[PDB]
RNA sequence: CCGGACGGUGGCCAUGGAAGUCGGAAUCCGCUAAGGAGUGUGUAACAACUCACCGGCGGAGUAACUAUGACUCUCGCCUCGUCAUCUAAUUAAGUCAAGCGUUCAUAGCGACAUUGAUUGUUCACCCACUGAACUUAGUACGAGAGGAACAGUUC
C-alpha cells in the first residue's frame, strides 16, 4: 500500500481495492459492523486473510458482525449463526432468523442437494453425486458437511 | 562556598546607604525573564545607576526610612512579591518604566503558568506530515489533514488572560513555534519624594 | 529519647462535625459519613473549637510519635472525603488485544469484569466495594473512574483492578498491557 | 509420539519393549526394526520402556540395505500383536509387530506401507495415513 | 517543595573528533543576590537533563625437508593404549574493590589480601527418554533473527 498510497482510486485495481475496503469498515468503532460479500475479486490467500480478520477483531472487541458470503469456507470460519435466504431470484425472497451453524448449514445445503461428506486426509468437503447409497444414507442422517465433530 | 558570611548586617549595611544615595527606588520582578535577558536589561540600568540585594534583607526599607524622615509602617501594604529587586537610580520615574516595561526580551510561554494576555493560534498549514493530529484537537485547537499536511482549521483563543496554560497546551504551542510575550523587570512599585506609585 | 509532648492539628470545616469516644472517630458531612477505629494507637484527641481538634502523644519514642502524624492524616482524609470526596481514574493499556471492561451483577453483586485481557481466555472479575461507584468515562477512551467518600476504599478498589491485570511469562517492560491508575483526585470540581 | 504428531493418543497396551524387533513395513529397503527407545516414555527403576500402536520409537535396522544398517533412526509402530482395547469396547490384535522408518517430524522415509495399519496410528501421523491401504 | 544556574569562552595543550563532564596540569577574571575553566546523566562531537549555590516559599650426535635414524661415537606400568571391527551405545559459602565485562567496579563476574551398553565397581563414559503435547500462536515483542503466557484439552 505504501506504493498505492500516492495512486488514485480511479487508477487502482480490483482485488487490491477490496482488501482496503474491508479494512476501512473495521477502521472505525461501531457496536455493529456490516459487511457485504467480502470474497469478490479475491484469490485464495486474500480471502483467508479476511476470514482471520473478521473473526479475531469481533472476538476481541466483543462487537457483532454480519457478513454476507458465497464462499462456503469463509462463512464457516467467521460465524456462529446463519441466516439462509430462499425463494426465487429476481422475483421474491425470504429471510430467516439466525440459527446455529449445524442447523443453518443443513438447510442451505439441502436446497443445493450436494453433500460434502468429508475427506479424511484433507478434512475438506468431499462432494457427493446425486442418487447414491452412501449419499442416500446421509440424507437420512441430515449431514451435509463434516468437521472434527462427533457424527456418523 | 564555606560557612563564612554570607553576610548578615554587613550587606544590609551596604544596602542602607544605597536607598539613601539615590532619589528614586523601584520594587521590580525578575521571575519571568531569562538572564541573558535580565543581565542585558540590567546592563542598561547600570550605566545610568544600579541595583542591589535582598530577601527579607530587602524589607528593611524601614531602617533606611528610620535614618531619614520618609516612610515606615506607613506604606499602603508593603508591595513586595515573589522574586523582588530594588533599583536605585537618578532616573525619574516615568522614563524608568518606559525603558524597562517597553523593551522586554522575547520568550515563549510555559506550562502551568498563568497566561498574562490572550493566547491565539492562527489558521494555516503547520507544514507537518501526518501523525498525531489528535494532540492538537485535545487542546481545543481544531485541525484536520488537508493536502497531506496538518492544518489548523481556524483562529480561536486557546487560553484567556488570567487562566493557566495547561502542560499539554504549552508543549504543543512550542512545537508550532508560536510564542509571544514580553519578559523583563516587571515594575511593581515606585518611591520618590514621600510618594507611593502602584503599577 | 522520649519527647514529652508532640501534637498535631486537625482543622475542621464548615459542613462537618467529628465525634470521638474511646478512639472511635465519626466524621459526618455533606457527602454522607465515615467512621474509623483508632484504638490500636494511643493518642489523645482534644477539642479546641468546632473548627479545631488537636491530637497529642505524651512521653513518646520515635515510633510512637511517627504514628501521630499518620493519625492526623488518616482523619484529615476522612474529613476531606466527606466534603470533596475522592475520585480515582484509571486507563486501559494494551498493544493489540482491546481490553473490554463491564459491570456485571450476580446476587446484588457488582463486579468489574475484564474480558479479553491480552487475548486471555480467562474472564477476570474484581468486586466493587461498598461506598464506591464506577463510571466508564464518556468522552475518553478506555478510562474507568472510581469515586466515593473513602480514599481507602476507592484506592484499594482501584488497585484490585490494576492487579487483576498483571502479565505473566512475558517481558513485563515490553508487554505493558494493563489498567493503570492515572489520576488521583477529588469529586467536587474547581478543587 | 511428540513432534509432528497432531492429535493426542488414548492409552493402549504396551506391546513392544526395548530389544523387540518388528517387521519393517515400508519400501525403504529395511527388512526389520530393532527398538532401542520409546519417545515420551517415563521412568521407573527396572522398567523397560515399551512402545505401542502409533508410538514413535528409536530403532536400528538389523536386516536390510547396508546404507540403512549400523545407525539409529526414528520409526513408528503401525501394527501390534499384543492385544489392546479401544473405547468401543474391543480387544483386537494384528498378526505381526511392525512399524515404518520415519523422521523426527514424522515423515515416512518410504512411499508405501505394506499390510494393514491400525487406525490409532493413521489418526496420529498424517504421512502414514497417506501411504496406508487397508486401515484397521 | 519550587525560580533563578549567567558573560570573558567552546580556558590551555594534548586535538582523529573532546566546547565543563574519557585525558595531562592549571582554578582565574567579570557578573551580580548566587552562579565550579565544572558535581553526576554526556548525541561522535554543543546541546538537552541535572547539582553546588543564590534565592520564592648405557648416553649423545647425524637431517642436499619436519620427524625418524642406514651410519659414527662411549661404558603392558601409564591404559579405559591408538585403528579398525561387532553395537542405537562397548573399562567386554564471605567481606575490601584493583580488575574483567568494548561505555560502566557489583547486571553477570571478580586479583590481591582477609573472616540399556562397558566395567565388581562407587565413579566415570556414551546410547535413548522425558513434565510433556495440543490449540493460545507463528501472534503479542522484534529491522529480522526468533519467539511467549494466563484460559481450555489429552496424556
Amino acid at each position: 500500500i505504501d506504493d498505492i498510497i500516492d495512486q488514485e482510486v480511479q487508477h487502482l485495481s480490483g482485488g487490491e481495492l477490496q482488501r482496503v475496503a474491508i479494512v476501512l469498515a473495521l477502521g472505525i468503532p461501531a457496536d455493529i459492523y456490516l459487511i457485504d460479500e467480502p470474497s469478490a475479486y479475491l484469490d485464495s490467500e486474500q480471502r483467508i486473510i479476511c476470514s482471520k480478520v473478521i473473526r479475531r477483531f469481533i472476538l476481541h472487541n466483543k462487537k457483532t458482525a454480519f457478513i454476507v458470503e458465497h464462499d462456503f469456507i469463509m462463512a464457516t470460519y467467521l460465524a456462529d449463526k446463519v441466516i439462509v435466504f430462499e425463494g426465487i431470484p429476481s422475483k421474491n425472497a425470504h429471510a430467516r432468523a439466525p440459527e446455529s451453524l449445524l442447523t443453518g448449514c443443513n438447510r442451505f445445503l439441502k436446497n443445493l442437494n450436494v453433500t460434502f461428506r468429508r475427506d479424511p486426509n484433507s478434512f475438506r468437503p468431499r462432494i457427493n453425486k446425486l442418487d447414491s447409497q452412501m449419499d442416500k444414507e446421509q440424507k437420512s442422517s441430515g449431514n451435509y458437511f463434516f468437521l472434527d465433530n462427533t457424527g456418523i | 562556598m564555606g560557612g563564612i558570611r554570607e553576610k548578615k548586617a554587613e550587606y544590609f549595611a551596604k544596602l542602607r546607604e544605597y536607598l539613601e544615595e539615590y532619589k528614586s527606588l523601584f520594587v521590580v520582578g525578575v521571575d519571568n525573564v531569562s538572564s541573558q535577558q535580565m543581565h542585558e536589561v540590567r546592563k542598561e540600568l547600570r550605566g545610568r545607576a544600579v541595583v542591589l540585594m535582598g530577601k527579607n534583607t530587602m524589607v528593611r526599607r524601614a531602617i533606611r526610612g528610620f535614618l531619614s524622615d520618609l516612610p515606615d509602617f506607613e506604606k499602603l501594604l508593603p508591595f513586595v512579591k515573589g522574586n523582588v529587586g530594588f533599583v536605585f537610580t537618578n532616573e525619574p520615574l516615568t522614563e524608568i518604566k518606559n525603558v524597562i516595561v517597553s523593551n522586554r526580551v522575547a520568550a515563549p510561554a510555559r506550562a502551568g503558568a498563568v497566561a498574562p494576555e490572550d493566547i491565539w493560534v492562527r489558521a494555516v498549514n503547520t507544514g507537518m506530515e501526518p501523525g498525531k493530529t489528535s494532540f492538537f484537537q485535545a487542546l481545543g485547537v481544531p485541525t484536520k489533514i488537508a493536502r497531506g499536511t496538518i492544518e489548523i482549521v481556524s483562529d480561536v483563543k486557546v487560553v484567556d488572560a488570567g487562566n493557566k496554560v495547561g502542560q499539554s497546551e504549552a508543549s504543543l504551542l512550542n512545537l508550532l513555534n508560536i510564542s509571544p510575550f514580553t519578559f523583563g523587570l516587571t515594575v511593581v512599585q515606585v518611591y520618590d519624594n514621600g510618594q507611593v506609585f502602584p503599577s | 529519647m522520649k519527647y514529652i509532648q508532640t501534637e498535631q492539628q486537625i482543622e475542621v470545616p464548615e459542613g462537618v462535625t467529628v465525634s470521638i469516644k474511646s478512639r472511635i472517630v465519626k466524621v459526618v458531612g455533606p457527602r454522607g459519613t465515615l467512621t474509623k477505629n483508632l484504638k490500636h494507637i494511643d493518642v489523645t484527641f482534644t477539642k479546641v473549637n468546632n473548627q479545631l481538634i488537636k491530637v497529642a502523644v505524651h512521653n513518646g519514642g520515635r515510633k510512637h510519635v511517627a504514628a501521630l502524624r499518620t493519625v492526623k492524616s488518616l482523619v484529615d482524609n476522612m474529613i476531606t472525603g466527606v466534603t470533596k470526596g475522592y475520585k480515582y481514574k484509571m486507563r486501559y493499556v494494551y498493544a493489540h488485544f482491546p481490553i473490554n471492561v463491564n459491570i456485571v451483577e450476580k446476587d446484588g453483586a457488582k463486579f468489574i469484569e475484564v474480558r479479553n485481557f491480552l487475548g486471555d481466555k480467562k474472564i477476570r472479575n474484581v468486586p466493587v466495594r461498598d461506598g464506591v461507584t464506577i463510571e466508564f468515562s464518556t468522552n475518553v477512551k478506555d478510562e474507568i473512574v472510581l469515586s466515593g467518600n473513602s480514599v481507602e476504599d476507592v484506592s484499594q478498589n482501584a488497585a484490585d483492578l490494576q492487579q487483576i491485570c498483571r502479565v505473566r511469562n512475558k517481558d513485563i517492560r515490553k508487554f505493558l498491557d494493563g489498567i493503570y491508575v492515572s489520576h488521583k483526585g477529588f469529586i467536587t470540581e474547581d478543587l | 509420539s511428540g513432534n509432528g504428531a497432531q492429535g493426542t493418543k488414548f492409552r493402549i497396551s504396551l506391546g513392544l519393549p526395548v530389544g523387540a524387533i518388528m517387521n519393517c513395513a515400508d519400501n525403504s529397503g529395511a527388512r526389520n526394526l530393532y527398538i532401542i527407545a520409546v519417545k515420551g516414555s517415563g521412568s521407573r527403576l527396572n522398567r523397560l520402556p515399551a512402545a505401542s500402536l502409533g508410538d514413535m520409537v528409536m530403532a536400528t535396522v538389523k536386516k536390510g540395505k547396508p546404507e540403512l544398517r549400523k545407525k539409529v533412526m526414528p520409526a513408528i509402530v503401525v501394527r501390534q500383536a499384543k492385544s489392546w482395547r479401544r473405547r468401543d469396547g474391543v480387544f483386537l490384535y494384528f498378526e505381526d509387530n511392525a512399524g515404518v522408518i520415519a523422521n523426527p517430524k514424522g515423515e515416512m522415509k518410504g512411499s508405501a506401507i505394506t499390510g494393514p495399519v491400525g487406525k490409532e496410528c493413521a489418526d496420529l501421523w498424517p504421512r502414514v495415513a497417506s501411504n496406508s491401504g487397508v486401515v484397521v
